[PDB]
């Protein structure tokens, strides 16, 4: 019934893993910093009308345990009635939080919802939470658990993506990310992180290597017998071509992102101006061994659900977990090259698991408005073989 | 990245570190700041250590070990308070960079690949101990007066030169915070070695540097692989008590902030919680990341208001008092031989104990030998508790009690050159008691009176030598309360001021000098504190809220509890004397609203703890709880003001009352007002004193004297004209 | 808000006790897969490809419960790989939040058939194992006055005037109604016994129950936060209160247990296509909160909000189900809304049978679906207090 609109979409800069600027910053502080920015954007906002705060977090332990979303509500002084829930759907958690917020707004039982995610991978490395799919031999031996990097190398082997092909995609991601920063595209959405004294800690995406060359990408080296496990299922493949390095894979970084979502009435009541409308969401899946093929049926599903086709979509934003995944996605749906990840992706700027979905979502909200374009489709692959997709329409 | 403060472009600071390299390749850094008698962590030190640390790296091939020593009576004490008290919020970047540069030098010294030994010849406090903690081995000389610790929390700061980070990695979060950091405890060298702060002791200072170079030579020969490597820089390091991610410490970690909040009673003291945050956060990351977090919390405290309050009082105000700020200029000395205390009550018995503990022969007289004997038992009871705690020997305790001679005969005051009377608060009684003794004591004896309210000028007429009559006001319990309020009568000579001034320092207490006026400073100001609370009780405010308000304001005792020990009958005749002075001069007395509550409790037969019942209930000599009939008597709950309004009313009443004492000439300096309110009546240390509270007030509407007046006018419009500020505070 | 969300199945495991519990040897992943296999047994021909998501509440998602245990259940149970799998954590209400989120996904129209519930093996993954952004941050813990739930419950009893006998009287009442429900066969078809990989029985009853509980036995227990300081912190906020009367023991508080629950939620068209009979309809959901130091007064504004959102009053509700985290919280809830006693937790609660954090919300939800059918009544309102002082309430209507 109700229509869900995006009113604000902001994110922190992404600090790198080794000697990163955000390593001294607790993930709770990353979220609270963005809450304080929204207050600066709308100081007359009646926070009592915020009914929930939904955060994605893939490793909710230690600094990220104990429902970090509720911690953000209390630490930031938001009303105690503003809720706070943590969710984990692996890489899509940030976008799942946005989709869930939109679906709660559509049901009419939530008025104004904050959504996003947070992941401080330099403080809480992935796998810190444990898990049965990895640490239980009975079920690990059955689901054929394989790290996602090997799934990506397998995709490049089947589709025929050479080492030069995946490095060529990594290069343009660096080029397009550098062009977006220098062009001022991110000047409004990337909120610099500061300490309790106001001193600057970080104001840009440290993981970026804008002086990347194709010759440098070739010098890089690729990354338990998991190769034999994957080839046991994909038996028609004799050998996996390991083409993925740290230069054509997503960067491990720290960051957080927030998105404010509400109904037209909820925004009008609070003097907010809508920026985009959530058209449709979808969730699908694919092979759990190859792992990173979920986005293709999830994108197909969200298009049929909205009565749209690829030709109706202006921008395609797929998370750059690995270069072959994006090239597989581009090849399958025949995505024009000038519509895909136009402002660079995780290869250049980093992939802070729980926050990524909300970051690339807000990235398309800005780019649609900047280009004065109509529709954008956002999707992420997920560990375990899942897929989430979202279509937004500029307003 | 640099070891220096500047890296661009007249005037440079002097050198404070002497360099010496022996034939073995052991460099001896001898800190000797020519600008003072104590090495301090100022801009001259930072530049001097920067050159030395640069030189240690450049000549590392010809250097085998380092020794850090001092040429002063002390080792190294404190930082530049004059600079840190001027740090505005905009100066946070400079403060941050300074401590980051200071720790960058100590970190290079620490990771030199060579053993560094600290030769601690004297006191190593604050920044001094932080330099020693950066060394791999610490040797101290067990000399008299030597103290070691990190007492910056007492100034509203934290150990920002690695003190937090290193102690936590030496002792774990809990032990470092509880034993060293949270209260800035000082340690004698023997205690320092016992807790792990110091490794070895020597009997004299001349053995230090040789023993240091000896330990270097043996450490190189015995442990060549781990020489100059701190425990936390080894691959298998495991923090004592665990890291915040260890299951054992994680089970009790969330209770650390609540326990600290229990200790502080909800008072707004930010430095302890900043230390706890830096400690825990630092234990989650590497040493260098931990150190940088330590700098950010430090800069947060230095630019805050509470640290400026505390630095103003406990450093500048205290130093001015201890330097004879209130003492008459040209007066000599006059040593004391025999002290004569009149009265064996809680006050007189406590005065005789602190006088005997200082090494004086005391004659403790009372109306009966049984009474004087039970007075000396107060000293025996404290000595017996210090024997069990192991703070004094049986031989030293026996000599202490042997200086107390309990008597009932006035002739036993023969040869006494210092009289301290502590009898009942009654003029003609003190007149009588002094008359019975003025001719038996020495003709040059000081005639001191422990009076709470009666003016000294009137008490002086009961003796012959009024020039030697003076008010020497102590505070219960005397063995713990550190202030002595010296009251100058109209006839009191300037020499008598100095003798009581010198006596106060001899017994280890802090003096203030006050001109004669009923209520003096302490009693008058503390009256407005309890009167505001009794007003709230009469207005219908819940007693539990009033007590909570007093504790969260920062007071050591909630006001209803304190009223039960001041005795409400004494509060009654205080107002009766005030009412008589106004109505005899023809004026009309405006009674404080608390007076109606006092007379009410008197009528109900609950005049305080001394008579068994007051605002609380008392059984077996202990306080039981709030009297249940209190709510019904005053309709408690019918008035529910904000807690901050209750808190501010108590603080502002004393702050405003202090300003009057300064205006009327009762006090002579703001230093005496601040320390006098903190050490005398228990004004919260975070305010820096009742005078500093005005110039450094911080509320939601602003900061400073202007914001104080606005809040005082806010309180006056809602609670009464008594909160209106004097003209001295207005523009 | 177009599609109506319907409950088609709601089952749970028995709750195994903490000390020498029958479920201690059972991985929490197995407790969920067991419930999945029970749903297959009840509907062998259901096209599992029409299940679009599996949403599990879990308050300590670490170790055996980390790595998105909902996704692990999808893969381990051989469900279609497109069935998703998401873990969420909203403290005590996680189980009901998962159901509410499942229902809200169906109402938006972008999901067809969703499994929802929770899992908590507290004997294997104790409360607090995940750490906590508030606990590991003294700067946060100092500002937001953190107080454990047990002290908030004591503070509620002190303010409201609930004596030690009052809370123990409710605890006796919960043990009795729980034993009557088990003896009467009420739980026969919803409590799914846990079996090993050989089919051998492990647990078929809520073994935390003490049906022979007496008033005198409860009075002999000791009050329960053993480190200290939290009382002073609590009274620093509630400054008008002088003394906290610690009245809560292990006999009048929720039991630490292991368990899991699954609920199947879908649209009318979804159940019709799979040949499913709808058991009840999700009428409305709500989320509110209250004071974070008292923590456990959150259920009241969430209940008034879900009643107002559905256009109902207390009189329109036949059954009230509130989680028995602490006896005083229930008595405060009953006192605030004048809930008739014959309508409140009519089959017992967590004091008798346990409170498996992440699964409790779905357990007491399914308890009301079964009791509405057994009594042929119309409406039931289910609510739980939450840590950090949140509240979740849900109204269901029998179909
Ligand atoms: O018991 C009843 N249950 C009902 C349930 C529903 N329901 O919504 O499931 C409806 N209705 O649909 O209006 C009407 C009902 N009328 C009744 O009398």
């Amino acid at each position: 019934s109700e229509e869900a609109f995006i009113y604000e979409a902001i994110r922190t800069p992404r600090g790198k893993q080794k000697n990163g600027s955000l390593h001294e910053v607790k993930p709770l502080s990353l979220v609270v910093g963005l809450i304080d920015e929204l207050r600066k954007r709308h100081p007359d906002l009646d926070e009592n009308l915020i009914s929930d705060v939904i955060l994605g977090c893939v490793s909710p332990v230690g600094d990220q345990g104990g429902d970090i979303a509720r911690a953000a509500v209390l630490a930031s002084g938001m009303p105690v009635t503003s809720g706070g829930v943590q969710l984990n759907r692996f890489c899509a958690s940030g976008l799942e939080a946005v989709n869930t917020a939109a679906q709660k707004v559509r049901s009419g039982w939530d008025d104004l919802v904050l959504a996003g995610g947070v992941e401080s991978m330099s403080r809480v490395p992935m796998g810190s939470d444990g898990g049965a799919m990895g640490l239980d031999p009975a079920t690990n031996y059955d689901v054929m658990f394989v790290p996602q990097s090997i799934g990506a190398d397998l995709i490049a082997t089947i589709e025929g993506f050479s080492r030069e092909d995946v490095d060529a995609y990594a290069l343009r991601s660096q080029q397009k990310a550098a062009e977006a920063w220098s062009g001022g595209y991110f000047a409004k959405s990337v909120v610099p992180v500061r300490d309790q004294n106001g001193l600057l800690i970080l104001d840009h995406d440290e993981h970026m290597r804008p002086d990347t060359t194709k010759e440098g990408l070739a010098k890089l080296k690729p990354a338990g017998g998991f190769d034999d496990v994957a080839l046991q299922k994909y038996h028609w493949v004799e050998k996996i071509n390991h083409v993925h390095t740290g230069g054509n894979s997503s960067g491990i970084v720290d960051g957080a992102a927030l998105v404010m979502i509400g109904s037209a009435a909820a925004g009008k009541l609070q003097g907010l101006t809508p920026r985009a409308r959530i058209v449709a969401t979808a969730t699908s899946g694919a092979d759990p061994v190859i792992m990173l093929t979920g986005p293709t049926p999830a994108t197909r599903k969200v298009l049929d659900r909205a009565g749209l086709t690829v030709d109706d979509i202006d921008l395609f934003e797929l998370n750059e977990a690995f270069a072959s995944v994006v090239l597989k996605f581009q090849k399958d749906l025949n995505i024009p090259d000038e519509k895909l990840n136009v402002n660079g992706g995780a290869i250049a700027m980093g992939h802070p698991l729980g926050a990524t979905g909300a970051m690339i979502l807000g990235t398309m909200v800005d780019e649609l408005e900047r280009r004065n374009a109509r529709r954008a489709l956002i999707t992420l692959c997920i560990g375990g073989g899942m897929g989430v997709a979202t279509i937004i329409e500029r307003v | 990245s640099s070891h220096h403060h500047h890296h661009h472009s007249n005037s440079m600071p002097d050198n404070t570190i002497q360099w010496d390299k022996d034939a073995d390749g052991i460099v001896t850094l001898t800190m000797d700041d020519p600008s003072g008698s104590t090495n301090v962590m100022n801009e001259a030190y930072i530049e001097s250590m920067g050159k030395a640390v640069d030189r240690l790296v450049a000549e590392k091939d010809s250097i085998t070990g380092v020794v850090v020593a001092s040429a002063k009576k002390t080792f190294f004490a404190g930082g530049d308070v004059k600079t840190m008290i001027q740090a505005r919020p905009e100066d946070a970047g400079d403060v941050f960079n300074t401590v980051e540069t200071i720790k960058r030098q100590l970190r290079t010294l620490e990771t030199l690949g060579k053993p560094v030994v600290a030769a601690i010849n004297g006191a190593a406090l604050g920044g001094g101990l932080e330099i020693a903690l950066a060394c791999h081995h610490r040797i101290a000389a067990d000399v008299k007066g030597s103290q070691l610790g990190l007492p910056e929390v007492t100034l509203g700061l934290l150990p920002g030169g690695g003190g937090v980070t290193r102690t936590v990695r030496m002792f774990g979060i809990q032990n470092a915070f509880v034993s060293v950091l949270a209260q800035g405890t000082r340690f004698k060298p023997a205690k320092a070695k016992e807790i792990g702060l110091v490794d070895e002791l020597v009997a004299t200072v001349e053995e230090l540097v040789p023993a240091a170079k000896a330990w270097i030579k043996e450490e190189l020969k015995a442990n060549p692989d781990g020489a100059g490597v701190q425990p936390w820089d080894k691959k298998g390091y495991k923090m004592p008590g665990g890291t915040p991610s260890s299951p054992g410490l994680a089970a009790i970690l969330p209770s650390f902030p609540s326990n600290l909040r229990k200790q502080l009673k909800g008072a707004p003291m930010p430095a302890p919680r900043a230390i706890l945050a830096a400690a825990v956060e630092g234990a989650q990351v590497d040493f260098d990341t931990a150190s940088r977090i330590e700098s950010r919390y430090f800069a947060s405290l230095v630019t805050g208001q509470v640290a400026k309050n505390m630095m103003q009082a406990f450093f500048f105000d205290l130093q001015a008092i201890n330097a004879g700020g209130s003492r008459p200029e040209g007066i000599g000395k006059t040593p004391i031989k025999r002290i004569g205390v009149l009265g064996a009550g809680m006050m007189g018995a406590g005065i005789a104990y602190v006088s005997a503990k200082a090494g004086y022969e005391v004659v403790l007289k009372d109306v009966s030998l049984e009474a004087a004997a039970k007075g000396k038992g107060y000293s025996e009871k404290l000595e017996a508790k210090a024997l069990e705690r192991g703070r004094t020997t049986q031989e030293r305790s026996d000599a202490l009690l042997a200086r107390i001679t309990p008597t009932a005969d006035a002739a036993d005051f023969k040869g006494v050159d210092f009289v301290i009377e502590a009898v009942f608060e009654n003029q003609e009684l003190k007149h009588k008691v002094f008359g019975e003794i003025e001719d038996i004591v020495e003709p040059n004896a000081i005639l001191g009176s422990n009076t709470s309210t009666l003016p000294i000028t009137g008490l002086a007429t009961g003796v012959k030598r009024q020039e030697d009559f003076i008010g020497i006001h102590f505070f219960s319990p005397v063995d713990k309360m550190p202030l002595v309020e010296i009251i100058k009568g109209e006839k009191t000579s300037d020499e008598a001021l100095a003798r009581v001034f010198d006596y106060t320092l001899a017994i280890g207490k802090t003096p203030i000098v006050v001109n004669d006026s009923r209520g003096f400073f302490t009693s008058r100001v503390i009256g407005t504190f309890v009167n505001e609370a009794l007003a709230m009780l009469g207005e219908g405010v819940e007693p539990a809220s009033i007590e909570q308000a007093g504790s969260q304001a920062g007071y050591p005792a909630p006001p209803l509890q304190l009223s039960d020990e001041l005795n409400l009958e004494l509060m009654h005749k205080i107002a009766v004397a005030t009412r008589k002075g106004v109505e005899d001069a023809g004026g009309t007395y405006q009674p404080h609203p608390a007076e109606a509550v006092v007379e009410k409790m008197i009528e109900l037969g609950r005049s305080g703890r001394l008579k068994g019942a007051g605002f609380y209930e008392y059984a077996d000599g202990k306080r039981s709880g709030l009297w249940p009939g209190l709510r019904e008597t005053f309709k408690s709950g019918s008035s529910q003001p904000p807690l901050q309004d209750m808190i501010d009313r108590m603080l502002f009443a004393e702050a405003l009352e202090t300003q009057k004492c300064l205006d009327e000439g009762v006090l002579t300096s703001t230093a005496d007002a601040n320390i006098g309110s903190i050490m005398g009546i228990g004004f919260p240390p975070w305010t820096g004193g009742s005078a500093q509270f005005i110039v450094g007030y911080s509320g939601p509407a602003g900061t400073g004297k202007a914001a104080f007046v606005a809040r005082a006018r806010e309180l006056a419009a809602a609670y009464g004209d008594r909160f209106l500020p004097p003209e001295s505070l207005l523009s």
